[PDB]
RNA sequence: UAGCGGCGAGCGAACGGGGAGCAGCCCAGAGCCUGAAUCAGUGUGUGUGUUAGUGGAAGCGUCUGGAAAGGCGCGCGAUACAGGGUGACAGCCCCGUACACAAAAAUGCACAUGCUGUGAGCUCGAUGAGUAGGGCGGGACACGUGGUAUCCUGUCUGAAUAUGGGGGGACCAUCCUCCAAGGCUAAAUACUCCUGACUGACCGAUAGUGAACCAGUACCGUGAGGGAAAGGCGAAAAGAACCCCGGCGAGGGGAGUGAAAAAGAACCUGAAACCGUGUACGUACAAGCAGUGGGAGCACGCUUAGGCGUGUGACUGCGUACCUUUUGUAUAAUGGGUCAGCGACUUAUAUUCUGUAGCAAGGUUAACCGAAUAGGGGAGCCGAAGGGAAACCGAGUCUUAACU
């Protein structure tokens, strides 16, 4: 039934309405409500460009060297996270879609983080304290 | 679930639309936003130049004569150049994931509820190239040039649909949340293509 | 993209520009009143407004003073006894009675002449 | 584009779990020292929460 | 980031990875066979672009209006409703748009080829010296001489010659890899004087090109060079016969036109500053940011009083504009003659917080591809593990002989 009192009143587009709030800051400018300045009006941070008695000196103050590891990267072998994804194919090489290491590695280790399965038989290098009997339901393996 | 009384062939099937779900307009805003200005590989406004016939320095010396700190002809204070910021073409484009485009879209069920969730057959007695009456099975729906489109997952010759802001095509993996929520009679039907997830036609 | 800001223009200024009690040249000619003159009165307004609470309140009791005191005993001596007098006593403005019916308030004066200790 | 100051690295840092750099001490340390040993029992670096703000202008990704 | 750096500004690789992309050849020579794939010029032909073109759909009555393109009512066309036009806003009037057709001639490029060049392909060859290193001085690599590899050479010298020789970052050995000192090479790739076709949350005559206008003009400088203002009658000129004042002028009044001349050519709308003519109140004993609070009276419209609206404002309480800058401003400190119009916290990349939104021990993609906002693509980025400088250990781990 239409109404022939000159309109409708249906559903389509008129908006979504949000997304985020503070959706603006005075910015484009501040030209407003008063003598706005900028710069927050002191005499010395004109168009900024300053930032002195500068950040280096006295504070960044005399040094404890280091040799910045050779040995690659290396993650851990992972969160514990074998089986059921490491290919399933255990011991772990790369290409993996729920724990992988990248390759352009080579070392290992394991660490001793959250769960496992049971099926898998580890070699790959490494067992921590922990993974050697975390992995006890399993065959911890290890070929180094 | 079913899909409503029904005109043309049988009725209505039982798949899934992802659940049909609710709507949350944060998304739909920020997607069909998102989709504004998405045609949009670059796009002209060079409107700017503070770097006009700036040809030559300072009119007059700085001091002396009085009338104040003269320099440069392109002055963005003064009259034929300088538009003190203004900006090069640029992007714009937005970039919305996946998981939000591909998120919550379709609720015409839900809230257009009334309005549409159709499904009968693509329209093949449509002779080859003819319009001269493709307001024939416009009485298929007899809902009238109200916007609506189509999709059939094939490409065909259904294109005799020029009219100003009249009826559609739009095919293929193409669906498109603007012209979805921007027509308000938008029966899909594109039969098959309607599964669960890849009902883009 | 564009904004030709001109259309909110005089839009913006006949907004006061229309402050014309005279004033006086560009006071009300040009943008001198800006608010250099409007703005002024839109302040004298509000204080000079403000005031008339005790300029019309030394009023009254300039009056209420010349009556009681024409009757013998004046504006201090009087306030007295009418206030020595609960439900028995009002405040001026209308202590002006004494202006257009005097037998009343020279009645108003003995109640408070007589209260007096 | 974003350069970090590869000095200000260079000397002093780290990113503790907490997120406070271990900054460090020195003083005299191998520059001249002869004098008190205890003095110069030096530690193992700390912070300023006060200072840890421009030692912050750095920082980017978990490097070493 | 690893490095370089008065280890200070700031300078920043590569290995490796995802992709766009893809191709290799001749000479350093004899003999053979003999014009052979090989490019390149030239004539030719098709392909296909470019340079002229062709045809191309459907409407009327009726209302206001100067004019219909719109209003009401009925009717057609529709790969055409993209846009432009016409007396106002038109799928139907007028050029188009889809759509399909094309070129005696010329050339783009591709292919096939005639000509001339060139040489293919197997046999025994043969592997680029004033050259590689080097002392000296610079210079090139992110790399500042540094423990500095490596690339150039001014200069001074100068080797092996392939069971020899260069590189693997000082250097030696080892193994790995590669042949320099001779040349050729499509593509992805950079570009806008132009040409064509399409586009704009890009402007609208202080905007946009310096220039919508006969603009790099007029103009100023000996020059080099520099550098403007300046769009609009109307729908059609129908551009105003004729008459009157006037000086055979300006200019103007009638009259004509015309929807309109309040449209008259200095022409659309016609604001502001600024200057006149009309009328009403105020004003010739009166002190100052000139307004405020009173408030009479007059001028005016009012209420079958009820003390009203409006311009006015005698007289009387206060009472030294703003801005900016400063301990502080009537300030005898700046800044403003007045209006009109331009006139300044943007933009991009990158980080880090907040709100918010979407997935979650996960979240996400880049270049690219694309039946172009989709999907495709996880190179990679961030978080779930911290500690020690680092080897390395790991819910630990440093520090120390140490187990505290
Ligand atoms: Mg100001
Ligand atoms: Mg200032
Ligand atoms: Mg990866
Ligand atoms: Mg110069
Ligand atoms: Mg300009
Ligand atoms: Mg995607
Ligand atoms: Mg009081
Ligand atoms: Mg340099
Ligand atoms: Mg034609
Ligand atoms: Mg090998
Ligand atoms: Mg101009
Ligand atoms: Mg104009
Ligand atoms: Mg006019
Ligand atoms: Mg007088
Ligand atoms: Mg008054
Ligand atoms: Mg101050
Ligand atoms: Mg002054």
């Amino acid at each position: 039934m239409r109404l022939n009192t000159l309109s409708p009143a249906e559903g389509s587009k008129k908006a979504g309405k949000r997304l985020g709030r503070g959706i603006g800051s005075g910015l484009g400018k501040t030209g407003g409500r008063g003598h706005k300045g900028q710069k927050s009006r002191s005499g010395g941070g004109v168009r900024r460009g300053f930032e002195g008695g500068q950040m280096p000196l006295y504070r960044r103050l005399p040094k404890f060297g280091f040799t910045s590891r050779k040995a690659a990267i290396t993650a851990e072998i992972r969160l514990s996270d074998l089986a059921k994804v490491e290919g399933g194919v255990v011991d772990l090489n790369t290409l993996k879609a729920a724990n992988i290491i990248g390759i352009q590695i080579e070392f290992a280790k394991v660490i001793l983080a959250g769960e496992v399965t049971t099926p898998v038989t580890v070699r790959g290098l490494r067992v921590t304290k922990g993974a050697r009997a975390a992995i006890e339901a399993a065959g911890g393996k290890i070929e180094e | 679930m079913e899909l409503v009384l029904k005109d043309a062939q049988s009725a209505l099937t039982v798949s899934e639309t992802t659940f049909g779900r609710d709507f949350n307009e944060a998304l739909v805003h920020q997607v069909v936003v998102a989709y504004a200005a998405g045609a949009r590989q670059g796009t002209r406004a060079q409107k700017t130049r503070a770097e006009v016939t700036g040809s030559g320095k300072k009119p007059w010396r700085q001091k002396g004569t009085g009338r104040a700190r003269s320099g440069s002809i392109k002055s963005p204070i003064w009259r034929s150049g300088g538009v003190t910021f203004a900006a090069r073409p640029q992007d714009h484009s937005q970039k919305v994931n996946k998981k939000m485009y591909r998120g919550a879209l379709k609720s015409i069920l839900s809230e257009l509820v009334r309005q549409d969730r159709l499904i009968v057959v693509e329209k093949f007695s449509v002779e080859a190239p003819k319009t001269k009456l493709l307001a024939q099975k416009l009485k298929d729906m007899a809902l009238e040039d109200v916007l609506i489109i189509t999709g059939e997952l094939d490409e065909n010759l259904f294109l005799a649909a020029r009219n100003l802001h009249k009826v559609d095509v739009r095919d293929a993996t193409g669906i498109d949340p603007v012209s979805l929520i921007a027509f308000d009679k938008v029966v899909m039907t594109a039969d098959a293509v309607k599964q669960v997830e890849e009902m883009l036609a | 993209a564009r904004v030709k800001r001109g259309v909110i223009a005089r839009a913006r200024h006949k907004k006061i520009l229309k402050q014309a009690k005279g004033y006086y040249g560009a006071r009300s000619r040009v943008y001198r009143v800006a608010f250099q003159a409007v703005i002024k009165a839109g302040q004298y307004a509000y204080r000079d407004r403000r005031q008339r609470k005790r300029q019309f309140r030394q009023l009254w009791i300039a009056r209420i003073n010349a009556a009681a005191r024409q009757n013998g005993i004046s504006y201090s001596k009087f306030i007295n006894g009418l206030k020595k007098a609960s439900v028995e006593i009002d405040r001026k403005i209308l202590a002006d009675i004494a202006v257009f019916d005097k037998v009343a308030f020279t009645a108003l004066v003995e109640k408070a002449k007589a209260a007096l200790a | 584009p974003k350069i970090k100051t590869v000095r200000g690295a260079a000397k002093r840092f780290k990113k503790t779990g907490k997120g406070g750099f271990k900054h460090k001490h020195a003083n005299l340390r191998h520059i001249l020292t002869k004098k008190a040993t205890k003095r110069k029992r030096h530690l193992r670096p700390k912070a300023m929460v006060s200072k840890g703000d421009l030692g912050l202008v750095i920082a980017c990704l978990p490097y070493a």
